[PDB]
RNA sequence: UAUCUGGUUGAUCCUGCCAGUAGUCAUAUGCUUGUCUCAAAGAUUAAGCCAUGCAUGUCUAAGUAUAAGCAAUUUAUACAGUGAAACUGCGAAUGGCUCAUUAAAUCAGUUAUCGUUUAUUUGAUAGUUCCUUUACUACAUGGUAUAACUGUGGUAAUUCUAGAGCUAAUACAUGCUUAAAAUCUCGACCCUUUGGAAGAGAUGUAUUUAUUAGAUAAAAAAUCAAUGUCUUCGGACUCUUUGAUGAUUCAUAAUAACUUUUCGAAUCGCAUGGCCUUGUGCUGGCGAUGGUUCAUUCAAAUUUCUGCCCUAUCAACUUUCGAUGGUAGGAUAGUGGCCUACCAUGGUUUCAACGGGUAACGGGGAAUAAGGGUUCGAUUCCGGAGAGGGAGCCUGAGAAACGGC
RNA sequence: UUGGCCGGUCGGAUUUCCAACGGGGCCUUUCCUUCUGGCUAACCUUGAGUCCUUGUGGCUCUUGGCGAACCAGGACUUUUACUUUGAAAAAAUUAGAGUGUUCAAAGCAGGCGUAUUGCUCGAAUAUAUUAGCAUGGAAUAAUAGAAUAGGACGUUUGGUUC
RNA sequence: UCGGCACCUUACGAGAAAUCAAAGUCUUUGGGUUCUGGGGGGAGUAUGGUCGCAAGGCUGAAACUUAAAGGAAUUGACGGA
RNA sequence: GCCCGUCGCUAGUACCGAUUGAAUGGCUUAGUGAGGCCUCAGGAUCUGCUUAGAGAAGGGGGCAACUCCAUCUCAGAGCGGAGAAUUUGGACAAACUUGGUCAUUUAGAGGAACUAAAAGUCGUAACAAGGUUUCCGUAGGUGAACCUGCGGAAGGAUCAU
RNA sequence: GUAACUUCGGGAUAAGGAUUGGCUCUAAGGGUCGGGUACGAUCAACUUAGAACUGGUACGGACAAGGGGAAUCUGACUGU
């Protein structure tokens, strides 16, 4: 023990990476960084794993050392770099911008957008407060701190980072109606906006969610991201927009695209 | 716990911080802090009204009262503004499908606001550790009638 | 895969165990052994002892190069490339190995930090540096004091080092220049009073204390320090800024100070632009690396609730060397009998405390299983403990560390 | 929800034509602790008009509209057990979907062309108890309530505090 | 008719049977609850505690040994029946 | 027929037992008490100023307003810093010595048993009315199985006047 | 702090182990005085506990004053 540790067990791994039992005792560590370690991706794990552009982790580092990767707009030459919900991954060569949002199995979808979009992200409003010499501060998701917001954001909210200088473009309001992004546990990865929030004043909020196909799923609002209005996403979906189709629908959709 | 000895200490026993300006005259003599502990516990008001100091109180001190809420009977009141309640509960063992009676026993810090005795039903709620043992403050004392008043001699 | 069978009798029917029967990711051992895949392996017994060798070092355009090194420069007479050594920084607190202690202890699930510390990461963040301004010192840039090194040595011997002489910094120690306004306090210059003023200082951020604000049920009024800044001198003044949390003495901000005064860049690489007082003048980009605080991330510490094997040939245990609580202090990173001082007499137990045993680390889990159970889990993951035994400590964000003392 | 019969698709959409389950409401003497202000009720109340060929399956600026179709405070709370549902619950293992590791133990791969500028499916889910959190029920098993009435109900006294 | 000590007959049932209206309502196994047993010996022994003036009482082992001990009934055999 | 013991042969297992028997692990009254830390001191050195005394060196506008920052030979009345050995006092506390106590293991002359176990000797106590009906509690007596008193039971050899 | 054993009364001061001076203090522990048809004057005593400071670590400073333990024999004991 005798203080942090530096190592992460191989099947000790968050399991949303899908990284293979064998072939390899250990699992990239995700180092510090803006989000938590079992709620983040590294990038040898998105460029190697997901993107299959590295076969070795020693390729991850002849990418990240010639300033091709860029998260949120700056390079992170980090390999264990813990990109993390609604980072921006650019690649300059490839062109390719890549948001990092969970597809409905619980994983992280290797989801390509376009430039427009890739200037900026979202991030959940983690706590609203005066920091010193009075100036307000919100911080997100991906712990960025943001002096002078709007005096209507609350904690639960949804700020629109510019990602360039990173200001509050607009916000999106926590209320009825508007579209959560479950991001944790079996939920992970399902959409729906609402269908109330019960308070529970002591600890725990849990937040009613009914999807497209009126579903209802009842999630803790520490796992929800607003991500628009009704309809209208703020960002571009993943290929199935976080349905959760049960198996016995999944099995009916895989035969029908079998046979052609 | 307006009256009767407030100060019966080596220290000076006054509330931190609660500065009382002896140049003005405002008519209450003693300014008095008090909070609500959150989750509907009311201040009760012989905090308002009374002197008592208690720096372990939930309300007039520097404790605040979260993490579990817990109730119990009050079995023991030979300490000074500290009592333990008796939890009781049924535990299941799987092989004879049965319950089994036990307890635990759980020391909790009075606050002099209330008047506690044994065998009262009481609400407690988790604060700092005030003692080597005591980790609970009386939030709500929950005795109603006790049937107290059909016992005592008779015409 | 919900199965029984042999054994008591002259014979029978039982109770009943013995024996057979089948697994074992369960060890050893005997015999035998051709192929391919897969692969536990000094746990038990001795956490008993250890020869030898290795297991932790690290250099980018980007802290320091006069190697008396090499290549041999690219106005390159300050250097220019490469770089041993050494200084500086970072790491060495991860890994790995083992299970000896350890029976509400660890651990497992579940709370808490509004009870704290946190390198690194990430995001923000610093016009104030003047001692007592009308007693400022280079900022076109401060100082000594050292390694490596040269040379002279001791010891049989150690990753021992001595004396002398050199020399750098992102090491060490000092120390400035980057507006302008407000608002206070002081202040040479108010006649018959709801009668002011150049100037002089201070006001960044750390520290520590005290005090203040951090608000709120909707509206109306006539008296008494109060013409509370009511203008035809009564033409009733038409007026509330304040984030967060379930909850605060929270965040924050202010007033008076306080300090063996912390920080606020005496640092490095590349590119060499542009402007007009052509002076090697003024502004100038992309970084690197430091730095204060607040959040973040990796953590750490303590923590709520509930749960563990056998034993009463263990029924009372704890309280002089804290037991249980209160009050105050000290210590801590902080809560807290953590310790100290004083005061009270508590706290636990037949719902098994206290004690004793364990060839006991805990859990995920494993073997067998109709169902229920029974037994194992030292061991590929997770948490704990330990490096022969104990005890203490330095450094560092992190260790009571052992490939440190 | 079994479907259920135009069988017109040479025994293959459909639907009150219904019966049995499974729920939600309303009323019968029938709690829904409660006043506040943003809803302005499937509008308790229907000025103005039903240009559709006859019905009990298809609407407007409305006469101040039980402002009661959910957001934060109380003159605000009898407590459990039980059971359902759901989060949160490390992976590996176990059960188990997919997939010719040549089979299998395994593994999480793989599959498909025009193989020339390459297209594409996955890596599910259940269980994971006991304790804790929320949640629907209110049988069963307790507990409590008014008997010396210190009882419950009252929108138009406000006293030593507020 | 209430309660009791028994009995008689049958055996629905129960049991291995002898027998039993309880010893039944028991693989169609759950009314409530206390104590005891786990093949025979060693052995109610050793040791420890405890009680008693003591005799002894209560609690109470293990090593080791053993393939049967036992229960009920049948047929025989034998009886100084 | 079966069967009980006394005594005897061989082998094994535990029990009591002088020996304050021995060994490991504790845990603990006490005494001594290393080392590091903190602390009261200390000051070998190893320096930077500066002198009211020669310190042979202008007082940092200037050698008339008692006002303008000012250094070598040595003692220093002026200081100021770093500071090693050593030392006081604490608190943590290794370890040693001694006693008490707990638990486990191990040695012991000998004593008191049990078993293998069927076989030797002696009687025949039980099983038949087993030749004195048996068994239970208790007491006493006996080579001994046992015998006898007292009370019980029927598992009696009597379900019956 | 205290064992075996015990006639349960003892063994027992078992065995063992710490402290003790001086000075300056602190804290308890009394008596007499009194009410309206929320009170302290006054006097006196030596016990006990605690603290600091102090010293060639001395201190029951002379005096005074048990050695103790494990066994065996023997008589119960006090007594003669
Ligand atoms: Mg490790
Ligand atoms: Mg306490
Ligand atoms: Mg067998
Ligand atoms: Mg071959
Ligand atoms: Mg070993
Ligand atoms: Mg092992
Ligand atoms: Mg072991
Ligand atoms: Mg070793
Ligand atoms: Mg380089
Ligand atoms: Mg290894
Ligand atoms: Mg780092
Ligand atoms: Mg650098
Ligand atoms: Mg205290
Ligand atoms: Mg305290
Ligand atoms: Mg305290
Ligand atoms: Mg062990
Ligand atoms: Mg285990
Ligand atoms: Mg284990
Ligand atoms: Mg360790
Ligand atoms: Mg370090
Ligand atoms: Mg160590
Ligand atoms: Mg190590
Ligand atoms: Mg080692
Ligand atoms: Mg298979
Ligand atoms: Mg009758
Ligand atoms: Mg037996
Ligand atoms: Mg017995
Ligand atoms: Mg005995
Ligand atoms: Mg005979
Ligand atoms: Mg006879
Ligand atoms: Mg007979
Ligand atoms: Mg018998
Ligand atoms: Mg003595
Ligand atoms: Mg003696
Ligand atoms: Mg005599
Ligand atoms: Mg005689
Ligand atoms: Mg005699
Ligand atoms: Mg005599």
């Amino acid at each position: 023990a005798r203080g942090p540790k530096k190592h992460l067990k191989r099947l000790a791994a968050p399991h949303h990476w899908l990284l293979d039992k064998l072939s390899g005792c250990y699992a990239p560590r995700p180092s510090a960084g803006p989000h938590k370690l079992r709620e983040s991706l590294p990038l040898i794990v998105f460029l190697r794993n997901r993107l299959k552009y590295a076969l070795n982790g020693r390729e991850v580092k002849a990418i990240l050392m010639q300033r091709h990767v860029k998260v949120d707009g700056k390079v992170r030459t980090d390999t264990t770099y813990p990109a993390g919900f609604m980072d921006v991954i650019t690649l300059d060569a490839t062109n390719e911008n890549f948001r990092l949002v969970y597809d409905v199995k619980g994983r992280f979808a290797v989801h390509r957008i376009t430039d427009e979009e890739a200037s900026y992200k979202l991030g959940k409003v983690k706590k609203v407060q005066l920091g010193k010499k009075g100036v307000p501060y919100v911080v997100t998701h991906d712990g960025r701190t943001i002096r002078y917001p709007d005096p209507n954001i609350k904690v639960n909210d949804t700020v629109k980072i510019d990602l360039a200088s990173g200001k509050i473009t607009d916000f999106i309001k926590f209320d009825a109606g508007k579209l959560v992004y479950v991001t944790g546990g079996r939920n992970l990865g399902r959409i729906g906006t609402i269908v109330h929030k019960e308070r529970h004043d002591g600890g725990f909020d849990l937040v009613h969610i009914k999807d497209s196909l009126d579903n209802t799923f009842v999630t803790r609002l520490n796992n929800v991201f607003v991500i628009g209005e009704q309809g209208k996403p703020y960002i571009s979906l993943p290929k199935g927009k976080g349905i959760k189709l049960s198996i016995a629908e999944e099995r009916d959709r895989r035969r029908a695209q079998q046979g052609l | 716990s307006t009256e009767l000895t407030v100060q019966s200490e080596r220290a000076f026993q006054k509330q931190p911080h609660i500065f009382n300006n002896p140049k003005v005259k405002t008519s209450k003599r003693t300014k008095r802090w008090y909070k609500n502990a959150g989750l509907g516990f009311k201040t009760p008001k012989t905090a308002i009204e009374g002197s008592y100091i208690d720096k372990k109180c939930p309300f007039t001190g520097l404790v605040s009262i979260r993490g579990k809420i817990l109730t119990g009977t009050v079995v023991s009141t030979k300490m000074h503004r500290t009592i333990v309640i008796r939890r009781a509960y049924l535990h299941y063992i799987p092989k004879y499908n049965r319950y089994e009676k036990r307890h635990k026993n759980v020391p909790v810090h009075v606050s002099p606001a209330f008047r506690v005795q044994v065998g009262d039903i009481v609400t407690v709620g988790q604060c700092r550790p005030i003692s080597k043992t005591v980790r609970f403050n009386v939030v709500k004392v929950s005795a109603a009638a006790g049937k107290a008043n059909k016992q005592f001699a008779k015409f």
